[PDB]
């Protein structure tokens, strides 16, 4: 289920979420623990999820550093995440 | 081993 998420730094704080990289069977940008009150929680982010897009940039096979870079570059960017896209991997 | 993680 392709989910949509828009992160915008309206105040002066990050999004509130982390990201991890998957194995070789399914490499990509995953979502890690998130902090409450931040934008991440406001959008409905959490561990297991998997970002498959960010401001147009396909995160299907985007490098880990690339994900953090683009996310760090633009404070406010639209990120397309798909539920279970990462949970499958987490289930180790 | 656990996968790399980053804080945003």
């Amino acid at each position: 289920k392709e989910k949509k998420v828009f992160i915008s730094l309206v105040g002066s704080r990050g999004l509130g979420c982390s990201i991890s990289s998957g194995p070789i069977q399914k490499p990509g940008i995953f979502i890690s623990h998130v902090k409450p009150g931040s934008l991440s929680a406001e959008v409905g982010l959490e561990i297991g999820d998997q970002i498959v897009e960010v401001n147009g940039v396909d995160f299907s096979n985007l490098d880990h550093k690339e994900a953090v870079n683009v996310l760090k570059s633009s404070r406010s960017l639209t990120i397309s995440i798909v539920a279970a896209a990462g949970r499958e991997l987490f289930m180790t | 081993t656990p996968l790399e993680i980053t804080e945003l």
